[PDB]
Parts: structure tokens; sequence; C-alpha cells
């Protein structure tokens, strides 16, 4: 009827649920915390032992930028619904203004727009169980938190039109920029936290999480993971890609910085690779039915690598 | 069946003959109306779904399982009709003869006890008749439908469920919601399969596992106003009607499905022809042609392009995003420009949206529209319907740093996944946009003080979202010369058009660019130059009608060595 | 046809005494449009475009195109009737008689088989007569238009297109969106150059 999964526990379901921190870490590389925590609320939520008045999840997430703060839920929704579309993605940095909170649960009667209701409000009501999602929270104004102070509680919300609407059992996660070694910028953000919101909103959230810094490690997988992307997007095209050692080698030595996330690494590879494979195809450099070896030259895989080059046979 | 016809159509006997669409993966579906068909009491579904899901294809196929015999004891041999309201309300001078209808109906499928019906647009039962708080159809209704002594099903969308059955509880209680999914791709490409006969029947042709397959991609991927798999369907059905005419055995390709959705969304997502392919592999010289200089800004976007032509342009990313950094007057604007006159052919083509009126923190509202209840809710957003017009286009933020951090903030889902919610509460694609972004800051050593000034004037987060960051730096010598090639040919193009022809000689173009060189030109300076020393004289010569038509001008220097200042030289017009 | 002239206006007749102006340049438009006409479901396109364009000169076009013999098999011996929504709705006096109306043309026109529609100010389809137990023409069209057994072309300015249009999803779903966009200078020309036979 409604979608809300409180099944009988098949063996299945059951193992995904046990390994899924493996599962999220199929995309999600690093973020071990998070991870946890999003794995210990799903399995709070299906064993049946909840508070009736609050909603299944709450978190904020905070650090630098390019963390995964939006990809941990983007994959949480894919690993509960199968796609990343079904995540309800609101967006708050088209809420700087404070008489744009109408947006969220409808115009008053009276007024333009009052018909159709709300936006969350109805996307809520249409699949009961999803993630919702609010970015950039600290970019919009304090308002346009009120709204959501009873749903953070209580879990119910007023539309326009009047009818109340349930967020018990939907996910509630916020991505913030705040504050932005780990004990000491974690305290950054948690007093950042603190003075930019208020206390007595603060504590509706069932949890606080800061980021982790990404490191080197989790760069070389990311090298991979993203490059999958390159390589599924290239098998459309019955092209094959594959990297050598030195290839992932050299991406992750010029997109290495602590300053910034994994947007670097994006910047790297569309350069780098992207680009040299985009002008050989349209030269007809590579065909159909031909595979595509990168390597890297003029290099020995322990210097800074200023003049090393990609090979593409 | 002798009154139902006249006001209702049998679908069991349009699938005696096999009028309708096979129906495959709504297995679910079928499963879960049937499963709501066989219950006691209040027994009614209704199919709650978005437009184009194949709301109707269940039906169908509940018509397909009943004749094939797949139903259980329950729904055996169950004549299927879809009802017309607007038969029953036709042709009713009294109300006696509306409602009459309606009785003798109920009366007739109760009587009979083997019809189910269907009522396609489900709304228009409150009012049928007369209004909602009088005599109607669904008033009628509700003692049939709340003790389920009939069997009726109904199909809604979701907008409508909730502008006409929801505030009426009374209609919603007495059906049990069922959603009707939007396919996946492969379940669109699996329906495609079973649909190929029908319009490969209709349109005479022949269509490969490819071609609705890329069908299928292509229309998940681009188009974002309509849903699968209605708006693949539509395309296989015109693609078979483009063939059809054509001819007048073909083939349906991928090829095809291309060029119409370029016709269609106007992305040019083609098979790449040898022409189009030598141009946008030198096209770096055609954006010579116009824009001179500033070569790693033109082959960054020409990269950036030529992924974009090349399909491995990523799909939640935009088709590029650039900050375009510089002194004044370099051609920052020129560069779009003749991007948008490369893509297009028109430099009108190029949405172009100031920042400076946007700097005030109230002026946010203007790019994505009002919120609910205020004014200006109805026309809605300004940049997200003339991005709504062309999907392909390039926008354009003239001197991005007069905009506050709220535009930036507002914009940065548009950076980073390229989505856009208005103020009416719809997303608007960005992901075959390319972005534009003009900057007047900072003014080797100007790239780290462009970078510096970014950094201080910029949250880090934006910084992050643009793709490339390129400092555009001070023209030469030679670059100002070419400069001046390009204003006398322009100025040359303008006076053709008055049986005029013009031309300078290498003397005069080089005391032009001796009077053209600062650390402040660009273009704002020295075609103040040529307007004051060049164009002045010209018109004031073809005003008291020296140098008119039919007679070519020539402009010469005097008192000049060529090689001095050239304070005292005059310029000749022969 | 003995009741369909007392609702429209046959522009096949018009271009039988070749009282519509003459059309140059919309080639791209018109054949876009004849391929859409060929589909078998869902084969109505709307003519979205600016007002002054000449959305109604792409149907009068195509009416040239008829009477002239050029479209293929699927549109010989068809002729194009605009619709008038007002003259269906004006003289009801009551309920019933809109929805009798509508019914007569639709039997005739599939009686009939060789006639395409054409309707004026598409946006006035939804709530074409809204009264207390009345039921709009869009309703009744939407099955006709959703199997393809009724063919139609319409209209629309982008602005009243979303004030009207899109508000409904379902008119949205029926209707093939066509482009006509803004003549060139040169196209301005040509169309001038047709023109100027007829303001002689
Ligand atoms: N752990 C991770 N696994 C995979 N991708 C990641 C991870 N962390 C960051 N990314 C990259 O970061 C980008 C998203 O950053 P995001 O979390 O949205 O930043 P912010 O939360 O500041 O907006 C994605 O393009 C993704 O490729
Ligand atoms: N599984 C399927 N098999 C065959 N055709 C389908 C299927 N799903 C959708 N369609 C086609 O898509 C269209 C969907 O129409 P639909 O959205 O049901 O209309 P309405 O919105 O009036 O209910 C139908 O015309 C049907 O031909
Ligand atoms: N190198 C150039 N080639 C051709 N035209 C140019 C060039 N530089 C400037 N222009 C002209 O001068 C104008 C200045 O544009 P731009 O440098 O973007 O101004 P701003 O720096 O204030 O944004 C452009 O509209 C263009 O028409
Ligand atoms: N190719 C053409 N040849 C001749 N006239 C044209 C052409 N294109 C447009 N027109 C002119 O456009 C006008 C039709 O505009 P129309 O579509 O009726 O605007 P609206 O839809 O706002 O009423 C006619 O008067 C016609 O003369």
């Amino acid at each position: 009827w409604t979608g809300i999964p409180v099944f009988k526990l098949t063996e299945a379901e059951t193992t995904r649920l046990l390994r899924m921190e493996e599962e999220l870490h199929k995309r999600i590389i690093g973020q071990e915390d998070a991870v946890k925590a999003v794995s210990k609320a799903i399995r709070r939520t299906r064993a049946g032992l909840k508070d009736p008045k609050r909603p299944s999840g709450s978190f904020i997430f905070a650090g630098p930028s390019g963390v995964g703060k939006t990809e941990l839920s983007k994959a949480l929704a894919n690993f509960l619904f199968g796609d990343d579309d079904a995540l309800i993605q609101i967006d708050m940095g088209e809420f700087h203004d404070r008489f744009t909170a109408s947006r969220l649960f409808g115009a008053p009667p009276g007024y333009v727009g009052y018909e159709e209701g709300g936006q969350l409000t109805e996307k809520v009501r249409r699949k009961p169980f999803s993630v919702v999602l609010f970015d950039e929270i600290e970019k919009a104004h304090q308002e346009i938190y009120n709204s959501l102070l009873q749903v953070l509680e209580d879990g119910r919300l007023t539309d326009g039109q009047g009818r109340t609407v349930d967020f018990k059992n939907t996910v509630l996660i916020f991505t913030s920029n705040l504050g932005t070694d780990y004990e000491r910028m974690k305290q950054k953000v948690n007093d950042e936290l603190k003075k930019h919101f208020r206390p007595e909103f603060l504590n509706r959230i069932d949890d606080i999480i800061v980021f982790h810094q990404l490191t080197r490690e989790e760069i070389i997988r990311m090298v991979d993971l993203m490059i999958s992307r390159v390589a599924g997007q290239l098998k459309s095209k019955d092209m094959a890609l594959v990297l050598t050692d030195a290839a992932k080698a050299l991406l992750a030595k010029r997109g290495f910085d602590p300053v910034l996330g994994a947007r670097p690494l994006r910047r790297t590879i569309q350069r780098e690779i992207e680009d040299q494979l985009s002008e050989k195809i349209l030269f007809e450099e590579v065909g159909p039915g031909q595979v595509v070896t990168v390597d890297v030259d003029n290099w020995d895989g322990e210097g800074p690598g200023e003049d090393a080059v990609f090979t593409f046979t | 069946s002798l009154v139902l016809d006249q006001f209702g159509r049998n679908l069991t006997a349009a699938a005696m003959e096999g009028k309708l669409d096979p129906v495959i993966g709504r297995e679910k579906e079928i499963e879960r109306v049937m499963q709501v068909l066989s219950r006691r009491t209040k027994n009614n579904p209704v199919l709650i779904g978005e437009p184009g899901v194949g709301k109707t294809a269940v039906v169908e196929g509940l018509a397909q399982a009943i004749v094939h015999g797949e139903v259980p004891e329950t729904l055996k041999d169950k004549q299927l009709y879809t009802l017309d309201l607007g038969s029953l309300v036709a042709g009713s001078r009294y109300r006696g003869d509306f409602e009459e209808r309606l009785k003798k109906v109920l009366k007739e499928i109760n009587t009979r006890g083997d019809i189910i019906l269907f009522i396609d647009e489900l709304h228009t039962l409150v009012g049928a008749g007369a209004a909602e708080g009088a005599i109607d159809a669904a008033s009628i209704l509700k003692p049939k439908l709340a003790r389920g002594e009939l069997q009726t099903i109904g199909a809604t969308t979701l907008d409508e469920y909730r502008k006409y059955i929801e505030k009426d509880a009374a209609l919603e209680r007495r059906f049990q919601p069922v959603q009707v999914g939007e396919p996946t791709v492969e379940h669109t490409i699996e329906i495609l399969k079973g649909l190929r006969d029908r319009y490969e029947a209709h349109h005479r042709v022949s269509i490969t596992d490819a071609a609705m397959v890329a069908a299928a991609t292509l229309a998940d991927r681009y188009i974002n106003d309509r849903f699968l798999p209605d708006k693949a369907i539509d395309l296989i059905d015109e693609a078979g009607a483009r063939m059809r005419i054509r001819r007048m055995v073909a083939e349906v390709d991928d090829e095809q499905i291309a060029e119409v959705l370029g016709n269609w969304t106007g992305i040019p997502v083609f098979k790449l022809t040898e022409a189009e392919t030598t141009r946008l592999l030198r096209m770096e010289e055609e954006l010579h042609k116009r824009i001179i200089g500033q070569e790693d800004a033109v082959k960054a976007v020409s990269k950036a392009i030529r992924r974009t032509r090349a399909g491995l342009k990523d799909p939640k990313r935009p088709s590029g995003s650039f900050i375009f950094a510089g002194p004044s007057g370099v051609g920052k604007t020129e560069l779009s420009k003749a991007l948008a006159n490369f893509l297009f052919g028109d430099d009108d083509a190029l949405i172009q949206i100031d920042m400076g009126e946007f700097h005030d923190r109230f002026t946010a509202s203007r790019l994505f529209g009002a919120p609910p209840g205020y004014v200006g809710y109805e026309e809605g957003g300004q940049l997200t319907e003339k991005v709504r017009r062309k999907p392909f286009s390039v926008v354009l933020f003239d001197e991005i740093e007069k905009a506050h951090q709220e535009i930036y903030n507002s914009l940065l889902q548009v950076l980073e996944d390229g989505r856009l919610t208005d103020g009416q509460g719809r997303t608007v694609d960005f992901k075959n946009t390319v972005l534009i972004f003009t900057s007047n800051l900072g003014t080797e050593r100007m790239k780290q003080k462009v970078n510096d000034e970014l950094k201080k004037h910029f949250r880090p987060e934006f910084l992050n979202r643009i793709d490339d960051i390129i400092v555009f730096h001070q023209l030469t010598r030679e670059e100002i010369i070419r400069m001046v090639d390009l204003m006398i040919s322009r100025v040359a193009g303008q006076l053709k058009s008055k049986d005029m022809a013009l031309v300078l000689t290498d003397a005069a173009k080089a005391l032009l660019a001796k009077r053209g060189f600062d650390p402040v030109l660009g273009a704002r300076p020295l075609r103040r130059t040529i307007q004051r020393e060049i164009e002045d004289q010209l018109s004031e010569k073809i005003l008291f009608e020296e140098v008119g038509p039919g007679q070519v001008v020539t402009v010469d220097v005097d008192n000049w060595d060529g090689e001095g200042p050239g304070e005292d030289a005059v310029f000749t017009f022969t």
C-alpha cells in the first residue's frame, strides 16, 4: 500500500543489512563514522525498535567541501531504492530570502498558489519512506528552520492546505560547510555550529557527524572508483579503458590537495585523460572494437612528475 | 450490453480483436489491482501515477489477462467497460434523463453482474449533473461504492488526485491507492521489444535492437519534461513515420532518432559527419577569426565542447563551467559571443544576464521566480524559462563581482548537479548548458593576484565547483594590430551597405596601433580613437557630399615618418 | 460535413479558391508537422511560437500543400478544418448541448476519416465550458487523442502555453511541441517577395 518496508526480515536482506557498511563503502571511501552511524540508524529503523514520534534518522553533515557529504546520502538512497533519483533533494541555497519559506509547505489560503499545496510535503506524501536532503543548510536564513523545528522532534508538519504530513518514516540529512589534527577541527566545527545554530534546534538532531579529511589511500582508491564512470561511459560506444599503476599514481599525485576535496581529482582526470581521449576519438585514432591502454611515460613513479605524459594505444 | 454500448466501450470486446497494445512488465501492478478487486467490501482500486507511465496500459493489460484466461475464479468472464461520462451528460435536456441513464446503467450492470466498470480520468465524478454539493454521479455511486457490491477501477494523476479527489475525502475513502511506478530504462527496453511489432507493421519499416536501446538511453538522459516509456514510444512512432515518408524495406537506426532529438529538443547529439568533424577539430582557428589572443581560454573551451560532442561529458555535471578573469576589454564577453556564433550562428541565441542588477539581497528571486502567495508567481523565473526554451544554450553572467554571495549560494547546485528548482517547484535541467562567468578582478604575477582575489571574494566551495579558472592576459602590439584589422574589416562591411568601398594603408594602421597601446587597452580604448579620427571624418565628409556612393575611399597618412609617435600626423581621406 | 460547417471553416475549401496567402520558407516546420501527422499513436502536434510569426500561416501552408498535392500518401484527399470552440459552446442554454455537439462532431470525424482538426487558441480546450454540472471538452478529447484515432493541430504562444497547457500535464502528454522560430532577415525578404504580388 504505502511502501513502508515493515516486513519480515528475510535472509537475503538481513545479510545485506549486516554487510551494508561494505555496500556503502563500495561507493563511499573513508568517512567510517558517518557510514557506521547511518548503518546503526537504518538497523534501528528496520528492527522495529524506534521512537514512534521521532523520525527514522536525523543527522547534520559538516566538514570540507567535496568530502562525500552529499554522496553518502545519494548512495544511501541508491541502497534503499535502487536509484539516485528517488532521493528528495531540497536545495536550501535558493532560500536566502525570508519570504521563500512558503516554497516548502505551500501557500496560505486566500493567496495565489494555494491549490497546488507544498513541494516537499507532496513528495513526502507520495513516498513516505524516503530520504530528504537539505543541502547548504547554513546558507538559508534561520527563519526557515522553524518549520522543520517541529518535524525534527514530532515528525509532523502542516501544509498551507491544512492537512498534516508525517515524517516518521523519513530520513533527514543536512549538509553544511562550517569550520572550513582531526579533533581540533572537530571542535572548531562544533563551536561554529553552536554559534551559528540555536541550541534549541540542535538538540532535535539524532547525531552530529564531522566529516574526516580525505587522505592519500582514499584518493588512490578514488581514482579507480571514479574512472569506473568514464570506463562505463566508454562501454556505451564499444570502447575499453584500462589504466596502468603508474597512471593511477600520477593521477593521484597531481590531484592531492588537503585544502580542497575530490573535485580536484575530477579536474585532474578531466584535463589529462578525458580531453585526450575525446581528441583521439574525433581524430579517429581509436575505433570500434578497440581497447585503450593508458600508460605514463617519462616518470619513475616516485618523483612529483612535472614532465610525465600519458601514452594511448 | 444494449445500454452500456450507448454510453461506454467494451474493452474486452476490443481485446477479442486484439486492437489493444500488448502490455509487458506490469505483472505486479496487475496482481495488485486484481488483489484489490478480490475484496469483499469497498473493492475499488484507483490507478494513481504520473502522466505517461502506462496507467491505461494497466487496464488493457488486465483485459488481455482476462481474455487469455490467466485470471482466478473471481474475475473470470468479466466484460470490462470504460465509461464516457460525457455520453451520460450529453443529450439530457432535463435532470431526469441524466440520472435515469445512470440508474439504468447501474441496474443493468447489477442485474448481469459480470461487468467491471472502468472510469478513465477519474476526477470528473465530482460534479456531473450539478455541483459538488448537489445531485451528481458521485453522490449516486456513494452507496454502491461504500457497500462494495460494484467493481470499479479508475486512473488519475498525482496533481489531479490532489486537485480534485483529495479535497473531498469521501471520494478518496472508497478508493485504495495503487501507485503505477515510472518504468526503469531496461523496463522500457522490454516494453519497446514488446511493442516493436505494431509500429513495424503500421510504419512498414524495420527497427534494430540498438535503435530502441539508444532511444531509451537518450530519452531518459536528456528530455526532462516527459516520462518513460511514453517519450521513447513517441520517438519510435515518429521515426517509423519519417522513414515511411522518406520512402515515398527501410531500417531505423540510432542516427535517425539522434536527428529527431536534435529536431525536438535542439540537442546536437548526432552521429558526427565529416564536415562538422573537421570543423570541431579546427574550430580553434575559427574562434581566432573573431577573438584574437588568449589561446589558453580558447583551447580550454574547445576541449570542453569537444568532450561534449564526443559523448564523453559527465551526465550529472553540465557541459562546461568557466570563470573568465582578467582586465577589462580583453574580450571576455567576446569569447562567449564567439562560442554563441559557433554553436548557433547568431549572437542573439546567447542568453545573457547581468549581475550588476543583482547588487541587493532582495533581487535573488529574479532568477527562479517568486515564492507561493506573493506577486510574480504566475510568470515564474526569468533564467529558468529561458533555459526551458533552449536546453542547449550558453548562459552568461556579466560582471560577476557585482553580484553578492546569495546568488552564488543559489547557483552552487547548478554548478554541481545542474538542476534548478523554480518558485513554481519544478526542476529545470542544466545538463546541456555551458556556464560562463566574467570577472574583472585583481587589477605570471597576474595569475597569483587574480587567484588570491578570487579566493578572497568567493567562498571555497564555489571555487571548488568551477571547472577551469582562466586568467586573461594583457594584449600585445601584434594583437592590437589585429584588433585594428578586425575594426577596419567591420567598418568596411558596414560601409559596403551604402555602395561605398573602404581601404586603409599600412602606415595609417601602424599609426592607429601607436595611438592605441596602454595597460588600460582592450577594445574600449582604440575604438574611441577610431570613432574620433576615422569614423568621424568619414561621416563628416559623406554628409556634405564628398566620398559619396560609387567611389572607393582610401585612408592614407601625412606628415609622418612611420616610426615616430605621429602626433603631427593627419589622416587623409582620398 | 453537414454538421461541421456550422462549427468550423474548411481551409481546404479556402485552398480551392486560393484565399490564403502563399507561405515562403517554412519547409522545415511543414515537413516536421507532416511527420507528426504520420504517426500512429499521439499524432497531434502543437505549433508553439511567438505571436505574429505565422503559426496560422503554417496551417495555411499545410492547406496549400494539400491542394497542390505534394504531401505523402497518408495525407492525400483529406480536408483540413479549423475548429471554432466558441461556436461549439455558444448556443447551449443548458448543460448537455455542448457535449452532444462535441460527440456529434467527433462521430462525424470518425465516420469520415479524412478530416484534420486545427484549434486556434489551444489553451481554451481546458475549461471549454465549466459549469456546476458540466464536463469540459478537454477530458472528452483526452482518450481520443491518447490512442490516436483523432488527429488535430494547434497554435499557442509560449507564454500562454506555460500559463495553461503546462498546468495540465494530461493535455501536455497528448501534444508534440513544434517550435516555430523567428524568421531571419533573408527569410523576411523572401516572405515579402512572396506577398508582394498580393499586396500590389
Ligand atoms: N567518499 C567518497 N566517495 C566517492 N566520491 C566522493 C567521496 N567524497 C567526495 N566525493 C566526490 O565529491 C563530490 C561531491 O561532493 P559533496 O559531498 O557534494 O560536497 P559538499 O557536501 O560540500 O557539497 C562528488 O563529485 C564525488 O565524486
Ligand atoms: N507496458 C506497456 N506496454 C505497452 N504500452 C505501454 C506500456 N506502458 C505504457 N505504454 C504506452 O504508454 C501510454 C501511457 O498512457 P497512460 O499514461 O496510461 O494514459 P493516462 O495518463 O490517460 O492513463 C499508453 O498509450 C501505452 O500505449
Ligand atoms: N580580442 C578581441 N577581439 C574581438 N573583439 C574584442 C576583443 N576584445 C574586446 N572585444 C570587444 O570589446 C568588448 C569587451 O568585452 P569584455 O572584454 O568581455 O568586457 P569586460 O572585460 O568589461 O567584461 C567585447 O564585447 C568585444 O566585442
Ligand atoms: N512564410 C510566410 N509567408 C507569408 N506570410 C507569412 C509567413 N509567415 C508568417 N506570415 C504572416 O503571419 C501572419 C500570421 O500570424 P498568426 O500565426 O496568425 O499570429 P497569431 O497566432 O498570433 O494570430 C499572417 O498575416 C501572415 O501574413
